[PDB]
């Protein structure tokens, strides 16, 4: 007689094998794949004439809503309907639904394609104790640049066209993570300052090189409502602007690389 | 390129911050110091650290375990200091070589091994409590502790549950660098090649899966660091262009995508399954399966190949063959 | 057919080659030139696998095996059924992986994000080449590569290991295993951490970045940081293969003995022998 | 600590299973040269006259040989075993029938053992056979022998370090490791499997599920048995300068048929032959050898796979002298 035997050709291990696959597929399909749909669903499609009947499938693929209790008040529930009413300066290049869109104006200013920003809340991201998280050093008095690293203040900013476009006046630090996220510069020939994400800055000892956009384009960088604060949406607006340059700074950037 | 994703060009220094816990705030010890070079790729601050009862209990039990192991290893080289450092890797504390069934083995043949195992176990349980407690103290979910529990369970399976299930302490895992390694082959050989153990395969699938996932997730976040993708928490409570782009990169590539929060659920799951699958595999071994290869052959899953050199009959089964 | 926030990102541009010719989507899938070449190689590869398997002795998924040629064929072409198929399939595999990789680059450019993912994806492709191309070239025969079979490839791994008495003592392997293990652990920790902060339980408030720092400073005395752990994860996973490749390439071409004996350079130093 | 390419590789299994030898050319040639020192066969002599059983006085084994043949054999024996010492190593300069010197009686038993090997263990030595040289390699004391405890160096012609001395307890692990291809396996495969036929090498179950009656508690063989078998196999591999795939398809170590090579069955017979040599020829020699030859337990030096093979799949790369010295077997 054998341990694990249950019949002519049936044993314990064999049964557990089936159970294991069942557990895996159940967790993957019924749980994880639904959690994957707490953002962006239901999917969308250009309505034709008469079509407003919610398919059963749109209900089945979604999980029950969950609600996040925010640390500084309020709540967020997902999933939830979040259509984007904001007009988009884009036009269809061809007829089929899989065709790419093409900007109709200035993609950097119109904020489309890689220049697009999310509809984040117009609220200042906060620290655990309630203060503004991302602020310039002129404000974050107790914060400094570690000894050994370049102090960008006073240094010039050179754009992709090699032209100097401004002078760095300050650094914005993340008071929650002790980390610099933006540089503030005075824009040449303009009565405005602009922020630039550090990830778009090649920090040299004698200059700050920026290849994402041309000097002329620093003029249209999104502006902040305040001088010493920035909202989650502004952060997205500012970051998206430069990312947009990667593809739109010049006519050839969007065309085939090779 | 984004140099920030490689290292931190300009480091920042600021006041030491502390988040108060529901308790033990006065148990944090050490003065925080900063490392400039560390700050190039991580946070520059080192310490302070939290002590606590469970934490201290852990080091105490753990230290006892280690001493039992080191002393026995030292005995192996007749306490010669130079030979000890030389032969370290080859030294070990072994479980009973003789078959005593489930009987407590004599100190010289399994006794000390069992004792060390006991103290290691206590050390792990104590550390588990610390991992669990700190989360509670800080008002955090206990997801880490539950993942940690799966790993501890696996250790217990190869450590003493499987030995108990078959009734022999001899099956335990030795303490030592090469020795715990040698056990892997001894075990696989005894149980008919672990490659044919479905749960070994599942575990590997998930282990390899973790490599795939952290590589992809890690790369995904660096790719969107310019949009604050690293600030995952608020990207969860308030979707930013960072995760919209992350999701689309993946949807456009493989046809589907996760959310910034769910991708962590997938990661957590894959990680947990490496240990859960491994445990199930061990629990079934010896208990209900003696030879995994034959088990696969029995269910017609094993591949077969033509002979290259002539097929060789077992000489032992030939007529007149010696014993 | 579109995520609620997707349309604004679906613009033209970002390709490496092809331009507007293949710059479009089919369902949620971006195509591009490399999507076309990818499908081409996949279709081709799968066709070869099906045809080769049909010539085989079984249709059972676990037993099907398409093997490389005998060592005697060296680096030359082998007859279809005797390794030729394996050779053709290997080429299609390579074509499909590299296309897939290059396709991710086009997707990255279009979205204005870093190219880190395709870069990361090069690591597993590299390892495939070490096993199937480089090592076989150094040993002089395609016959040293692994077979395409769900279980048969495990048999190859198995014998390969044992050809060096005990593969566990291979130092490149020791490093590889360590990274595999650390990475799995770190992913669980990172996954768990993020979930524990956004899902505290009951009706408590979502926590913060400061809480993440506090948790690990308390538990292990150090907090590496949010962006850093992602950089570390990519590093730990990539090194599973980057370091492992050394242990693989070394076996045969640079070491023909058992791996344990390799440790003699240490054990046999005259000073303590 | 690496070996420069190219590497010589053979195939011993179906394409794609990665089964085969992996050799470093320099090493193979160095062994070929060492083994090439095998003295050539002495010129054949015409059998003329009466059998030495009549001619000489104390010939118990080679008595059927004529005087010329017999002396030819003594010359070969001297060249294989004691070339440096000469005939007087086993003989009294003034009486060739005297058994006064121990090498004499030992050599007599050895003549029997050798003839036994070439006659009764044909399943292993085939038509290649062995001669005194196979093991002795020109010295009374064979370079590769084993005592009841691991000794270092493996080649006794080498001078031991203090630590390698069997008396030095702190060197035990290394002595064991060097005998098991450097592994850390805490078992000595010689005393366990080759000195006698007490233990069973196989440890792998022959059924998919655990048979009730032998799978629980004290009914089970301890896992230590598996480590031991592995150690034996490491030892065997290093002794022939080969790897596991030379005999097994690792897919299933316990299977024969297509899962094993002819070489595995030959090795199987080698194990039986080695046990026979140790139990019935070498071990007993402790009663006829000086204490200086015995081990710490009064055991006579014994043989293992290396004793003959010395790191080559075939001793002396297959060289044979069987037809040149039929007196050594096979005996009809
Ligand atoms: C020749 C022998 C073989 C073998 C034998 C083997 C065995 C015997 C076992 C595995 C198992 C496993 N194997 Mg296999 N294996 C694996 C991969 C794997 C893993 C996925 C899995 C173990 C999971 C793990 O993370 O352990 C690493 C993680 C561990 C040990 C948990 C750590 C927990 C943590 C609490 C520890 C904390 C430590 C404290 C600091 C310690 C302090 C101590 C002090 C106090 C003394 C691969 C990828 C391959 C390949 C490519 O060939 C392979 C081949 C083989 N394995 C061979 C066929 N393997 C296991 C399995 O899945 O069985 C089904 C198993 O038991
Ligand atoms: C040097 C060591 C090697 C190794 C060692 C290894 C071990 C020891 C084990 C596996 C296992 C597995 N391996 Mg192998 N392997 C496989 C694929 C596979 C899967 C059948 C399975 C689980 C994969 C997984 O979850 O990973 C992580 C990836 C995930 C989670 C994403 C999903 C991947 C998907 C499952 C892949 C499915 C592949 C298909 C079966 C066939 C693909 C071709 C088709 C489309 C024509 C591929 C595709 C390749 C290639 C192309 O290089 C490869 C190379 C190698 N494996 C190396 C030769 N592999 C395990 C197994 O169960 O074997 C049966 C196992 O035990
Ligand atoms: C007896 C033999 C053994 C052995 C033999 C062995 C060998 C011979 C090798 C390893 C290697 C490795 N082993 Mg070891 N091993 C490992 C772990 C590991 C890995 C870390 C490492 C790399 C695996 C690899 O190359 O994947 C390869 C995976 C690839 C190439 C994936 C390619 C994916 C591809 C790019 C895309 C595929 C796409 C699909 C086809 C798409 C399908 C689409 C569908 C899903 C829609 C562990 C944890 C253990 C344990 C616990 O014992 C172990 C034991 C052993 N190994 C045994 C002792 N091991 C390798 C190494 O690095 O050694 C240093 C190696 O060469
Ligand atoms: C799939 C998921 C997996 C997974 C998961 C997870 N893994 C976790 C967690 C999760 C989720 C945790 O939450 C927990 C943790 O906390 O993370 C920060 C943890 C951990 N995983 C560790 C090791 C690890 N994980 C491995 C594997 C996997 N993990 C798998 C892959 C492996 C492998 C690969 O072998 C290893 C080696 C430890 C670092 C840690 C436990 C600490 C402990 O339990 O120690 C207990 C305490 C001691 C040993 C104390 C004694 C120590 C000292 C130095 C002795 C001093 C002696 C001296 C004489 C004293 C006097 C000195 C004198 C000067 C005065
Ligand atoms: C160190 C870092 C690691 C790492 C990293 C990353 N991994 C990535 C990415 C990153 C970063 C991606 O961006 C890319 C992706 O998109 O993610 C979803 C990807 C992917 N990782 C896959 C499989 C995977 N990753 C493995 C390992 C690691 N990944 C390691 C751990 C393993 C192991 C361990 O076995 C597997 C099996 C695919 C799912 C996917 C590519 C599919 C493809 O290429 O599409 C194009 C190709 C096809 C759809 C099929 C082509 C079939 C050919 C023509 C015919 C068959 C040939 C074949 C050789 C037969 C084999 C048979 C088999 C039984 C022997
Ligand atoms: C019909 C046709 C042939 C058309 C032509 C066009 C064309 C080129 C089509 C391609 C068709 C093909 C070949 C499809 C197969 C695609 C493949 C390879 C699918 C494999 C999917 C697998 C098995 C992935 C393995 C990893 C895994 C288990 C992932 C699940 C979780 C996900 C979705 C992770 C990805 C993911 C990660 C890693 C993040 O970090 C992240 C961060 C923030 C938001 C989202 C994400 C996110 O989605
Ligand atoms: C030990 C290894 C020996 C060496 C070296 C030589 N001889 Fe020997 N010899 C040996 C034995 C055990 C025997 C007995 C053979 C038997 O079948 O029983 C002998 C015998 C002889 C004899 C016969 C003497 C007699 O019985 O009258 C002769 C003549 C003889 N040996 C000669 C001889 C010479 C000249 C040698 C060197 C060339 C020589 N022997 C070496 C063992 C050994
Ligand atoms: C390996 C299988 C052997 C073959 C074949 C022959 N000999 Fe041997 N011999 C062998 C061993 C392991 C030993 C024991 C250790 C020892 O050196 O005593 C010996 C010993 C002898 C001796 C005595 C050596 C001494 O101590 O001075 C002699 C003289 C001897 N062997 C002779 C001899 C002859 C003539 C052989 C062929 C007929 C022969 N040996 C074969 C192992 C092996
Ligand atoms: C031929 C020269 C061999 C080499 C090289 C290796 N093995 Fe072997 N092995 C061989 C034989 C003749 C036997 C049977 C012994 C007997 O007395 O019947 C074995 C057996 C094993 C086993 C046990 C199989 C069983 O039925 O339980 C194992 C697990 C094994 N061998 C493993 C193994 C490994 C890992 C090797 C390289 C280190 C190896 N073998 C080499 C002959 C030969
Ligand atoms: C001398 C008395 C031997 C001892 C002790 C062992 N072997 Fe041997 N082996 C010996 C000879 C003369 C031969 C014949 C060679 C020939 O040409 O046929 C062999 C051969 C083998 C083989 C065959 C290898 C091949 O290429 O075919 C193997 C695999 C082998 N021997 C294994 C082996 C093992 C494992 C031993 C210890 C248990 C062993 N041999 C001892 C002589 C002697
Ligand atoms: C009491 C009763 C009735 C039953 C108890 C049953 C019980 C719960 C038993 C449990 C047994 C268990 C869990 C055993 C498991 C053992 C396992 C899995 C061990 C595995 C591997 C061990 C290894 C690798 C460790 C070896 C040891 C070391 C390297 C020594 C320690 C070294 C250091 C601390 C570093 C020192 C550095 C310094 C010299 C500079
Ligand atoms: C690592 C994978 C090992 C082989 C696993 C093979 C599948 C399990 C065995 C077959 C189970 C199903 N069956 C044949 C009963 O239908
Ligand atoms: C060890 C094997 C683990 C297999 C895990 C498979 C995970 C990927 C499943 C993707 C399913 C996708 N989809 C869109 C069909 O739901
Ligand atoms: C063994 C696990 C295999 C998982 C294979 C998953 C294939 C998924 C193919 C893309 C699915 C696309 N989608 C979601 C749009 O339908
Ligand atoms: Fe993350």
């Amino acid at each position: 007689m054998y341990h694990g035997a249950l019949a002519q050709h049936l044993d314990i291990a064999q049964l557990v094998w089936y159970a294991q696959w069942l557990v895996i597929w159940t967790v993957v399909l019924l749980y994880l794949r639904r959690e994957d749909r707490r953002e962006g669903y239901p999917l969308v499609e250009p309505l034709g004439l008469v079509k407003l009947a919610p398919e059963d499938g749109q209900v089945y693929e979604l999980p029950y809503p969950k609600t996040f209790v925010l640390p500084h008040g309020g709540t967020v529930t997902v999933p939830r309907r979040r259509p984007e009413t904001r007009e988009l300066k884009l036009a269809q290049t061809d007829g089929f639904e899989g065709a790419p869109l093409q900007p109709t104006g200035n993609p950097l200013v119109d904020a489309v394609g890689p220049a697009s920003y999310a509809e984040r809340a117009e609220v200042v991201d906060a620290t655990v104790d309630g203060k503004a998280k991302i602020v310039p050093l002129r404000v974050a008095t107790d914060f400094s640049i570690a000894e050994g690293d370049v102090d960008p203040r006073g240094l010039p900013v050179v754009a992709a066209d090699g032209v100097e476009a401004g002078t760095v006046t300050d650094l914005w630090v993340d008071r929650s993570e002790h980390y610099f996220r933006y540089l503030e510069l005075s824009v040449a020939g303009s009565a405005r300052t602009a922020l630039i994400p550090l990830g778009f800055c090649d920090v040299k000892k004698d200059k700050i090189v920026v290849t994402s956009i041309l000097s002329e384009q620093f003029a249209n960088v999104p502006r902040l409502q305040s001088r010493d604060q920035i909202t989650l949406r502004e952060e997205d607006k500012v970051s998206a602007y430069y990312a947009g340059g990667l593809l739109y700074a010049t006519p050839e950037r969007a065309e085939s690389l090779l | 390129a984004d140099y920030q994703t490689i290292y931190t060009q300009i480091q920042a220094r600021g006041p030491h911050i502390t988040v108060s816990g529901e308790w033990g705030d006065n148990d944090r010890v050490g003065k925080p110091f900063y490392s400039y070079w560390l700050g190039k790729i991580g946070d520059a601050q080192i310490g302070p650290i939290y002590l606590g009862a469970s934490g201290i209990a852990a080091f105490a039990f753990g230290s006892t375990a280690i001493l039992i192991i080191l002393f026995n290893m030292a005995a192996e080289v007749h306490f010669d200091p130079l030979q000890f450092f030389r032969q370290f890797f080859w030294l070990g504390l072994y479980p009973p070589k003789a078959q005593y069934g489930m009987g407590i083995p004599p100190l010289h043949d399994g006794g000390w091994w069992l004792m060390a195992g006991l103290f290691m176990t206590l050390s792990l349980g104590s550390w588990w409590i610390r991992v669990y407690s700190r989360a509670r103290a800080l008002g955090l979910g206990t997801h880490i502790a539950w993942n940690f529990a799966a790993a501890i369970f696996f250790v217990l399976c190869i450590g003493c549950i499987h030995p108990t299930l078959v009734g022999s302490w001899s099956e335990g895992v030795p303490f030592g660098i090469w020795p715990h390694i040698d056990w892997l082959t001894a075990f696989s050989i005894r149980y008919g090649n672990f490659y044919y153990c479905p749960w070994h395969g599942f575990s590997i699938g998930f282990a390899y899966g973790c490599g795939l996932l952290f590589a992809a997730h890690g790369a995904t976040i660096l790719a969107v660091a310019r949009f604050g993708g690293d600030r995952e928490i608020e990207q969860i409570t308030d979707r930013g262009t960072a995760v919209e782009r992350a999701a689309l990169f993946w949807r456009w590539t493989i046809g589907f995508n996760a959310t910034i929060e769910s991708v962590h659920r997938w990661g957590w799951f894959f990680s947990l399954m490496v240990m859960v699958s491994a445990s199930v595999g061990i629990l079934l071994t010896g208990t209900f399966v003696d030879n995994w290869y034959l088990w696969c052959v029995k269910h017609g899953a094993a591949p077969d190949y033509p002979a290259y050199l002539p097929a060789t009959p077992d000489p032992a089964s030939l007529p007149g063959a010696p014993k | 057919a579109l995520l609620s926030f997707e349309r604004k990102y679906r613009v033209r541009g970002g390709t490496l080659i092809g331009g507007d010719l293949f710059d479009f989507w089919v369902g949620p899938y971006f195509v591009g030139f490399f999507g076309v070449s990818a499908i081409f190689f996949i279709f081709l590869g799968v066709s070869l696998i099906g045809y080769a398997a049909s010539q085989g002795p079984t249709w059972d998924p676990f037993a099907i095996s398409i093997n490389p040629p005998d060592l005697k064929y060296g680096l030359g072409a082998a007859p279809l059924l005797e390794g030729g198929f394996w050779q053709a399939i290997t080429v299609c595999a390579l074509g499909a992986f590299i296309s897939w990789m290059l396709r991710e680059v086009e997707i990255s450019r279009k979205l204005g994000i870093g190219w880190h993912v395709p870069l990361a994806f090069c690591v597993p492709i590299f390892m495939f080449c070490v096993l199937q191309v480089f090592r076989p070239l150094l040993l002089g025969s395609w016959g040293h590569a692994f077979p395409y079979g769900i279980l048969s490839h495990l048999d190859w791994v198995n014998n390969f290991g044992y050809q060096y008495l005990n593969w566990h003592y291979n130092p490149g392997h020791m490093s590889s295993v360590s990274f595999l293990f650390v990475n799995a652990m770190a992913l669980g920790l990172h996954g768990g951490l993020i979930l524990s902060v956004a899902n505290p339980g009951d009706g408590d408030k979502v926590k913060t970045a400061e809480h993440e720092n506090q948790y690990f400073r308390d538990v292990v005395g150090y907090s590496i940081g949010a962006l850093s752990i992602h950089r570390l994860g990519l590093f730990l996973a990539s090194n599973i293969f980057l370091t492992g490749a050394f242990g693989t390439i070394a076996s045969g071409p640079f070491w023909t003995r058992g791996w344990p004996e390799w440790w003699g350079w240490w054990l046999d130093i005259p000073f303590w022998s | 600590c690496f070996e420069p390419p190219p590497a010589t590789t053979t195939q011993t299994g179906f394409r794609g299973l990665s089964m085969g030898e992996v050799l470093h050319p320099a090493t193979v040639k160095a062994k070929k040269e060492r083994d090439a020192q095998y003295p050539p066969a002495l010129a054949a002599v015409k059998a003329e006259g009466p059998p030495v059983s009549q001619v000489y006085k104390n010939v118990k084994v080679l008595g059927n040989l004529t005087e010329a043949e017999f002396l030819r054999t003594m010359t070969a024996i001297t060249e294989w075993v004691s070339p440096q010492e000469g005939c007087t190593y086993c003989h009294d300069e003034n009486n060739l029938a005297s058994e006064a010197k121990y090498p004499y009686v030992v050599a007599r038993r050895m003549l029997e053992m050798t003839r036994a090997i070439n006659t009764n263990w044909t399943q292993h030595v085939a038509q290649t056979g062995v001669t005194c040289y196979t093991c002795h390699r020109g010295t009374p004391l064979p370079p590769y022998v084993r005592y009841l405890e691991p000794t270092l160096p493996l080649n006794n012609r080498e001078t031991p370090t203090h630590v390698e001395r069997v008396e030095t307890r702190s060197g035990y692990v290394v002595r064991l490791a060097k005998y098991t291809a450097y592994s850390a396996l805490n078992y000595d495969p010689f005393t366990m499997f080759l000195a006698n036929d007490k233990r069973q090498v196989r440890v792998v179950p022959q059924t998919a599920l655990p048979l009730v009656g032998v799978s629980r508690g004290k009914e089970r063989r301890p896992l230590s048995d598996a480590y031991a078998t592995f150690a034996l196999m490491m030892s065997i591999s290093d002794s022939l300068g080969t790897n596991c795939t030379f005999c097994h398809n690792a897919q299933t170590f316990e299977s024969w048929g297509k899962k094993s090579t002819p070489q595995r069955a030959i090795a199987w017979w080698g194990i039986r032959m080695v046990r026979d040599l140790n139990m019935n020829y070498l071990a007993p020699l402790n009663a006829s050898l000086p204490a200086s030859r015995l081990g710490r337990q009064g055991e006579a030096p014994q043989a293992d796979c290396r004793t003959c093979h010395q790191g080559v799949t075939k001793p002396l790369f297959g060289a044979s002298r069987l037809k040149d010295y039929p007196e050594l077997g096979p005996i009809k």
